[PDB]
């Protein structure tokens, strides 16, 4: 019996229905009000310049030409119902058009309300392409995009909107964050417009916050180099009637200091700039050098505790500890 | 003679020769082309990384220039002048050789392009710390 | 004209074919030949200790119910025939019975010969678990092993055997390789039989032999501890009067290697057995310590050139080569 | 007094009191029972991890008395007995630090395990240097 009735409620809908047009084809605009709850934050790949990303994709517009009424107000249907409406084609394009992977689960629920107004959501996993500056790097941050919009209506025929405060359109899982080297600090929503060969088009869009986090650099690299520097300078403190000691020394740091270089890019891919963190070692390769370079010339001075080395007992660790002030107080108050 | 006296000179004929053949490189590429397109592009990156040195109207061009007019009047004068300038000159070069290996650094450049720079760093320094008795 | 001579040869096929028997269900054993062709070798997941494989899984056999004669010899048919026939239900299975994780592109190739003989290729990405062990890491070696048979039929029913020398039946694409820090120095390949609850079945296996390449350690860690153990030995070599620079040489170099330690496991998995590295360091922490140790001896003597200072000159260096030879050559000719 | 002599005291003290702590709670879960239960873990894995040094008949419970025993006897040593057997025991302490260091470091534990026992290595030979004029 009640089979009867609701095979009957979904004839009528489908009676005379034309899913090749649009609601409102003539008559408005049809006003799509979107939302996107992110389930997680996929890792993000460096080398590729692409992230990944999960989410449960909500879309919800009014098609008249579904108006029913019966016993219940809204109808909970079987997503292969989805397929037999029309639907809008949203989909998300990395840059201006080109769509982005795009991996969708069968199930897409579908809800009809008494009033006519639709939901439908779906579970994509989406790779979408971040363009990285890695100038500052490791402290950098970046906003990787999320562009999605019609693919065939203009902005004359499907426009766009976020179902609530835009800032409250886009909610991140709790415990989501997918990211090992990242910190995720937030994300913004915007929407805009791109002008194609094919016509204009609404796009949406939400840049997610991403900084580096630097612990691991720190430990594996900066650490171990200012260690270097502040140890090359201690030879200023030694007899200068210890030639074989203090030349093993000089010559030994700076060994350590190229094992230390070629080791801090081992990881990162080979980009043609110049990263921060290559300005650093530059300048603590030149302080060991230069410790070295020192007990040269006082070698050569070397019939009293040399004045040079007096000097340099002063000169070399205040003028490294004023550029390490500079340095950290340029990429952190960023 | 003895090794002392023989191997000084070997020293500071060698890192002459070597230095003044790498300042004709960055100058003139009749002894190889090749190697000055490379070379030249390797300066455009260290200026293009060093903003403040291109703040003061200082190009490539003229830190090419430079660079490579010292080491070949430093590499001379540590082949055939005698005294304490041949001394100064191999001072000069340790000056030199550390920006060379500040601009490699900058850029992070394998260990194989800045590797012979290194090497005669150890050779100019252990020539000096045998300049007198 | 053309097509209607090959519908009535594949109505005459499937007039009165039972696709659920297997051939010989009731004769003799049905002998299915197994190659694979490995297009890439994807990445190593440590973390998770698995592996991905792309190939092309190519099956064969004959089924005497298939028998036709027409003009052609071969029908290289649609991959659609094959869901109307009987196949195997061969799957890849990591460890005794658990199907492994399987992508299956809807392109399968199906040819019929004359004779009956069937070939049936499909494009699978077979993500299978590799168990590691990392004790001799990073100088360790791994056979991460593909397994797959039949899920229904024992080995009374189905048997699978390599299409020609077991050698050369599974061949490894010249440029497939997808390892960023491994090396596949080879493959063995091998057949066995495995006894499950509902019986017994016939399992193909493969073992791939992958070598984990040291120079990314070498440069990262070896090396700076080798150079700063050769750097505390210096102070043998300083005067003994110089109390304020060699007590922060010895403090200072302590503080490298600790930082150098932190940072060496820094990215390995937290695994609870100690691995070869660790063992290198720990004996390089002790070098370094025992260094200050020693002149905290000679301190302590000091009113001449110590006699522990020249001892110590030739003791320690000896040792820690010493050392070196026994480690590298244990973990080496291996 | 003078700073010198102020400062020899609290160091021998202090070393004494806390390494004296330590080998109690290798031995006796008095004090804090979760310390024990969890240290004798780490003693598990290192001689596990020494094969050798199990396959002379010496286990993990003749190991933790040991290092328990010597840095008891050489801890109350640094706080009373005055004179050479006070940095002969300072000396000793000096040998197992290293020892427990090469423990640590031959299992990976991270910093803040093993931080202590670095942090009072420092402060061990430094009160050694000062051990007289
Ligand atoms: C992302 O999600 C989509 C939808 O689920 C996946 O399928 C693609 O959907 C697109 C529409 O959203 C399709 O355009 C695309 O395939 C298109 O095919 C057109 C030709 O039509 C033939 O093929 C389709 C698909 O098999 C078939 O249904 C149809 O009956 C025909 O046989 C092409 O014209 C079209 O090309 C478009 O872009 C090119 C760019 O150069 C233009 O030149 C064309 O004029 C045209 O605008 C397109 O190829 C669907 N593709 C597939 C494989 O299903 C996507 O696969 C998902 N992304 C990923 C990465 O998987
Ligand atoms: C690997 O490739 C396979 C094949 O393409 C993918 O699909 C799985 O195929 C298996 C056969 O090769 C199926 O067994 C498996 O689903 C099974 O479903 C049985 C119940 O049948 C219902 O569901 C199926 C699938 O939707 C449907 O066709 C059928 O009409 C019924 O509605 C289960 O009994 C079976 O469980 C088996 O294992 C459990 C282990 O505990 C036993 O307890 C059971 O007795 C039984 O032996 C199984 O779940 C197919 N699954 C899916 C999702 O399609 C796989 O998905 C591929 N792998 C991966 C990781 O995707
Ligand atoms: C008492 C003092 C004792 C001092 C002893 C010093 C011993 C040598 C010190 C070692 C420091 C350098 C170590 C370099 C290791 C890697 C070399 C290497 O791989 O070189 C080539 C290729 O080399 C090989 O294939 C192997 C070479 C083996 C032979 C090496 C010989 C070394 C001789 C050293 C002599 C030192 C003399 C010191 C005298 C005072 C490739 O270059 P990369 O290092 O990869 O460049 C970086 C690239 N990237 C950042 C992208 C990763
Ligand atoms: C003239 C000589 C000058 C010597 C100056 C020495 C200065 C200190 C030297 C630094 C060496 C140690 C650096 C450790 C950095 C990381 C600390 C850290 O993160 O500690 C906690 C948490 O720390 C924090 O969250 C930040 C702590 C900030 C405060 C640090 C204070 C340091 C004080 C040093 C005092 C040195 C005095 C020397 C006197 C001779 C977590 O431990 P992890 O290091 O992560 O342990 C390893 C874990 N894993 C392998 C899995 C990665
Ligand atoms: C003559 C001696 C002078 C000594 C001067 C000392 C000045 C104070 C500094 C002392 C040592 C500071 C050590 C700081 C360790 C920080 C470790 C770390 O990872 O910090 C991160 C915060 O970032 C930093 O600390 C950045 C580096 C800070 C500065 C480091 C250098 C010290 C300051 C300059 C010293 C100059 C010495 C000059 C000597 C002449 C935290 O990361 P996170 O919480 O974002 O996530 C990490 C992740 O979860 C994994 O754990
Ligand atoms: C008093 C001074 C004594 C000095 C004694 C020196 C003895 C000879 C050693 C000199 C330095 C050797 C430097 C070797 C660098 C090797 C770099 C490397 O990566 O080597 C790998 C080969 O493996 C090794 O070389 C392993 C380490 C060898 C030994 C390293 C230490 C030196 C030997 C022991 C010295 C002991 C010193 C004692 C001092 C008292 C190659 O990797 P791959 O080809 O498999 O792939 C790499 C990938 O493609 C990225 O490029
Ligand atoms: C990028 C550029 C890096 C440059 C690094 C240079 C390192 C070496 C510097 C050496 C400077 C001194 C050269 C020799 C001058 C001279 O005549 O010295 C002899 C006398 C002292 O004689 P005696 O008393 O030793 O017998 O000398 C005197 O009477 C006067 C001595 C003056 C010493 C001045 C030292 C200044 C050190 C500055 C270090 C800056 C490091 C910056 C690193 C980025
Ligand atoms: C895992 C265990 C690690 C142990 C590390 C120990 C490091 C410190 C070793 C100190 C040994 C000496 C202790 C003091 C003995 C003594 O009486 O010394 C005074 C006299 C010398 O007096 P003076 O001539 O200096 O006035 O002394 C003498 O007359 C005799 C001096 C003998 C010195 C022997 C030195 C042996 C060094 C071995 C190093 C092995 C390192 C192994 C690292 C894994
Ligand atoms: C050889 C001497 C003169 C060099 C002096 C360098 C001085 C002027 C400093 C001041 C500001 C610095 C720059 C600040 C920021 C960056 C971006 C980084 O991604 C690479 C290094 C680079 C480009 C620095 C290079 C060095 C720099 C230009
Ligand atoms: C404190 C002193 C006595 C330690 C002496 C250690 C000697 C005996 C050496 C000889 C062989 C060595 C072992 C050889 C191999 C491994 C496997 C590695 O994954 C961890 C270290 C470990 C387990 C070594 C520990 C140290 C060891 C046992």
């Amino acid at each position: 019996d009640n089979t009867t009735v609701f095979t009957r409620i979904l004839d009528r809908l489908l009676d005379g229905y034309d899913n090749r047009l649009r609601p409102g084809l003539g008559e408005r605009v049809t006003e799509v009000k979107t939302d996107i709850f992110v389930t997680s934050f996929g890792p993000v790949s460096d080398h590729d310049m692409e992230y990944t990303i999960d989410v449960f994709f909500r879309q919800s517009w009014k098609d008249e030409r579904l108006k029913f009424k019966g016993p219940m107000t809204v109808l909970r249907l079987n997503n292969l119902m989805a397929s037999k409406i029309w639907t809008p084609d949203t989909f998300f394009h990395n840059g201006k058009k080109s769509v982005a992977h795009n991996m969708t689960m069968p199930n897409k629920l579908l809800r009809i309300t008494e009033d006519g107004t639709l939901l439908y959501t779906m579970r994509l996993t989406v790779r979408a392409e971040c363009p990285m500056h890695l100038e500052d790097f490791p402290m950098d941050a970046h906003a990787c995009p999320l562009k999605f919009g019609s693919y065939a209506y203009t902005r004359a025929e499907v426009v766009y909107e976020w179902t609530r405060e835009p800032a409250r359109s886009v909610v991140v899982a709790e415990d989501g964050s997918r990211l090992n080297q990242y910190d995720l600090l937030g994300q913004t929503v915007d929407s805009g417009i791109v002008q194609s060969s094919t016509g204009e088009y609404v796009v949406m869009t939400t840049h997610f916050h991403l900084k580096r986090k630097i612990g691991y650099f720190v430990i594996q690299t900066y650490l171990p180099c200012i260690m270097t520097v502040i140890l090359s300078q201690v030879s200023f403190w030694l007899n200068r009637e210890s030639v074989p000691a203090r030349t093993v020394f000089g010559v030994t740091t700076v060994l350590t200091m190229t094992t230390l270089s070629i080791s801090a890019r081992n990881s990162l891919p080979k980009v043609a700039y110049a990263t921060a963190m290559d300005w650093f070692i530059a300048v603590c390769y030149a302080f060991v050098f230069s410790a070295l370079i020192e007990f040269a010339t006082v070698n050569y001075f070397t019939k009293s505790v040399s004045k040079i080395d007096r000097l340099s007992r002063i000169a070399f660790p205040l003028l490294f500890g004023i550029f390490n002030l500079v340095y950290w107080a340029t990429y952190l108050n960023r | 003679a003895s090794p002392r006296t023989v191997t000084i000179v070997a020293l500071s004929v060698a890192l002459g020769l070597f230095f003044v053949f790498m300042g004709t490189i960055k100058l003139t590429p009749r002894l190889s082309k090749d190697a000055y397109s490379e070379m030249k592009r390797a300066y455009k990156s260290y200026v293009r990384a060093l903003p403040l040195l291109k703040k003061m109207g200082i190009n490539s061009i003229l830190l090419r220039k430079s660079i490579g007019a010292l080491e070949v009047a430093c590499g001379i004068v540590m082949t055939l002048v005698p005294g304490r300038p041949k001394d100064v000159a191999n001072f000069f070069l340790l000056l030199l050789v550390l920006a060379v290996l500040f601009f490699h650094q900058l850029v992070g450049d394998p260990l194989k392009r800045y590797a012979h720079a290194l090497v005669f760093g150890i050779l100019l320094t252990c020539r000096l710390l045998i300049a007198r008795k």
